């Protein structure tokens, strides 16, 4: 079971 | 407690079962205020999707909208943003085609039209947040198409492409690569812009690692000459002007992330060298360029991954993450000022300290959250806050010394994680409805359940239902984002064959009435001692709020203004940060000038850019805004020279 939505960008 | 009664035939009527599929769901919400949900059932080569209209209480077959075609997941349901209603469906295709073929809808999923594409897509389609029929996508190939009419005809803009991504008035970002492909050439990229859909092109960096965008700021990691070094540089105009950041310079093995941003400031993570399993978090300014250690050895995991770190959006300033002690524990801090002054969470007081605890009397809360999960340990929700719940932050949490290993109970705070209290005994699923009005609560166990926790006093008193006769093994709960709704999804799957359902709970005739200008109170936020003049002063100001009675029972509504009022205190010194080449010695002084700049801060002041290095040793907090007070009356001092001084220049 998933229920899908801020991802944290990576430098 | 417990005051609340003639319950039953209230929630009975207004439960609404409906079943699927025999034992991989996939639900996706479509728009505000529609009831809108899509459930996508894939058997793994067998896809049926669902729709309801009615907040999930009743759903609708419309596998045949899409030609009974197998779906892929991996994409996902690319939905639309607003209320633009717009749903994009990718099919799996036979092996060899010249393209893929995708299922688009773009009027809340009552008729999906199919679509060939002249590409193989790799990643899920982009929606630009400003028009809602300009997608774009990259493919197989690595290259970067473009669509104005909701992925009708598509026109590639960019032969070679690693990565893409929209910024404000359909703006495009990309960056590229040459003679390799993207992990060969990682650090000798070039970062492009377009500000016409790939009609115009820009190369607006060079020797590029990586890029992103948070807030108002773009940033890029450049490699430097003759190093296999990379160095951060932030523009606030679209890449036309550039300036490297006050931050220190990384290896090939660490990393940067953009914890937070916004308008105001960005929170960035700086990882340490030698494979720690940690770093320093560095605050921003309003430039985006000067930064300040905010907190040392900050979690967070190998290649990326994992961190504890947490904006409370229930309050202004608040913010919580894990930190690793020297010991090798792990401890979680919070600050109430943007990450100025970090702190221990209070004990609550409906608690006696675990074995972590070297003290039984005195000890700290700690939180459960994104690293607790990915460790294993018994932690179904991550910490949850609602920004129009005022005050509301629900966890789990063990009280002690660090986080410990046991079964953790679950605690709540009311005023943004100054004051904390165990909720319930034991891990629980939660969802907050209707603005702090229903908080809503699932036991997690190993065998099945029957029963919802429900509280109308914010966590203080709690009143048991159960919503089935012939139980069901949990999996999640489903609400509208926004948390305004007062219709909550319960789902889960029969005994063991098996089977997919979900029960659907109104609250409607539990919170019978509206609310009124008699419900509500004043609240402070942020008060430390009220004693104080300037009791509540948090970057430089106070907020009173309208908050609802816990006591008081009603629907705060859909359109539920959170009501609030500024105060605007005086300017202190602690109003403002030091800027670069200053510091403070004695805690609670005044910046003054550091003698020795070492470090990142000496490449800073050799190569940088003169605006940012001469300064009076102070700037304003970003989102700080004070009236009056101090302003420094300090002068002027350029800080070059005197970092050049040292060098023998040549003539
Ligand atoms: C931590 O969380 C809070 C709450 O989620 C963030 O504050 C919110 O920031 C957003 C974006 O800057 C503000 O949005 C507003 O949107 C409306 C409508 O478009 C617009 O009229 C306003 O000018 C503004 O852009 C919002 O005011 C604000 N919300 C609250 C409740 O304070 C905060 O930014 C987060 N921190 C970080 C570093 O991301
Ligand atoms: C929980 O779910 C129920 C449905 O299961 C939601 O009911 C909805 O209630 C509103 C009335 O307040 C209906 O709104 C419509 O508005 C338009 C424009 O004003 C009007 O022309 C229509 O005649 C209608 O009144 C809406 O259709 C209705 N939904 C259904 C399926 O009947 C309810 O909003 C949810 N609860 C909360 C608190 O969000
Ligand atoms: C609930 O719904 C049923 C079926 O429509 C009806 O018989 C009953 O009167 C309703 N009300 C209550 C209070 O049970
Ligand atoms: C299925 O796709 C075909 C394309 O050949 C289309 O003509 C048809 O309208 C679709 N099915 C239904 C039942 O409409």
């Amino acid at each position: 079971w998933d229920a899908p939505l801020a991802l944290r960008p990576i430098l | 407690c417990g005051r609340v009664r003639d319950f039953v035939a209230k929630l009975a009527n207004n439960t609404h079962q409906h079943v699927f599929d025999d034992l991989s769901v996939s639900l996706s919400w479509v728009g505000d205020s529609t009831g809108v949900i899509l459930v996508l059932t894939t058997f793994h080569g067998q896809s049926k999707l669902y729709r309801s209209e009615d907040y999930g209480k009743n759903f609708k077959d419309i596998t045949d909208l899409i030609n009974n075609t197998f779906i892929r997941t991996e994409f996902g349901m690319a939905i639309g943003p607003e209320n633009s209603g717009k749903v994009v469906l990718t099919a799996e295709v036979s092996g060899g085609s010249r393209g893929g073929r995708i299922f688009r809808s773009s009027d809340f999923a009552k008729n999906f039209v199919q679509t060939d594409l002249p590409f193989h897509p790799l990643t899920q389609m982009m929606y630009s947040p400003q028009n809602s029929d300009y997608l774009l996508a990259l493919s197989t190939e690595n290259g970067l198409w473009v669509s104005k009419n909701f992925g009708g005809k598509w026109e590639e803009i960019h032969k070679a492409v690693c990565l893409a991504k929209w910024g404000s008035d359909n703006t495009i970002f990309f960056t590229t690569y040459a003679n390799g492909s993207c992990k060969a050439d990682l650090g000798a990229l070039e970062l492009w812009r377009t500000s016409d859909l790939g009609k115009s092109f820009k190369t607006i960096g060079v020797k590029i690692y990586s890029f992103g965008l948070g807030g108002r700021f773009l940033f890029a990691s450049v490699m430097a000459d003759k190093d296999t070094t990379r160095r951060i540089h932030v523009s606030t105009d679209q890449g036309d002007t550039w300036s490297m950041a006050q931050l220190p310079s990384v290896g090939q093995e660490q990393f940067y992330s953009i914890l937070a941003a916004n308008d105001d400031m960005v929170f960035m993570h700086v990882d340490e060298p030698g494979d720690t399993g940690f770093g320093t978090i560095f605050t921003s300014d309003d430039r985006g360029i000067v930064y300040s250690k905010s907190l040392d050895r900050h979690l967070y995991t190998t290649t990326g991954g994992e961190t504890d770190f947490t904006n409370v959006t229930s309050l202004r300033g608040v913010y919580i993450t894990s930190v690793l002690s020297e010991d090798n524990s792990i401890q979680t801090m919070i600050t109430f000022d943007q990450g100025g002054r970090w702190t221990h969470l209070r004990k609550p007081e409906n608690s006696e300290c675990d074995a972590t605890a070297k003290n039984k009397n005195e000890c700290s809360l700690h939180i459960h959250a994104s690293y607790s999960i990915s460790q294993k340990l018994n932690v179904p929700m991550a910490p949850l806050s609602e920004p129009n719940a005022v005050g509301i932050v629900i966890a789990h949490g063990s009280v002690g010394d660090a986080i410990s290993v046991m079964v953790p109970d679950v605690y709540i705070s009311d005023d943004g994680g100054y004051s904390w209290t165990k909720m319930l005994e034991g891990p629980h699923y939660y969802t907050i409805l209707d603005s702090g009005g229903i908080i809503v609560a699932i036991e997690h166990s190993s065998r099945p359940i029957n029963v919802i926790k429900f509280s109308t006093d914010e966590g203080q008193c709690w009143q048991t239902y159960t919503f089935t006769r012939d139980p069901i093994y949990f999996t999640g709960l489903a609400s509208e984002p926004g948390a305004r709704s007062m219709n909550i999804s319960i789902w889960g799957f029969t005994e063991s064959t098996s089977q997919w359902v979900s029960y659907t709970i109104d609250f409607k005739d539990i919170l019978e009435r509206n609310c009124e200008e008699k419900d509500y109170t004043i609240w402070l936020a942020h008060s430390t001692d009220p004693e104080d003049y300037e009791d509540g002063c948090i970057l430089g100001y106070k907020e009173q709020f309208l908050r609802l009675r816990k006591s008081s029972v009603c629907q705060n509504g859909r359109d539920y203004v959170v009501t609030k009022q500024p105060s605007i205190c005086l300017c202190s010194l602690e109003d403002f940060l030091c800027d670069f080449g200053y510091y403070r010695p004695e805690n609670d002084s005044k910046c003054v000038e550091q003698p020795e700049l070492k470090g990142h801060d000496l490449e800073f002041c050799l190569y940088g850019r003169e605006e940012h290095l001469t300064t009076n040793g102070y700037r304003k907090i970003p989102g700080d805004k004070c009236q009056g007070g101090v302003n420094p009356v300090r002068e002027v001092k350029d800080l070059k020279k005197k970092c050049t001084s040292n060098f023998l220049s040549p003539e």
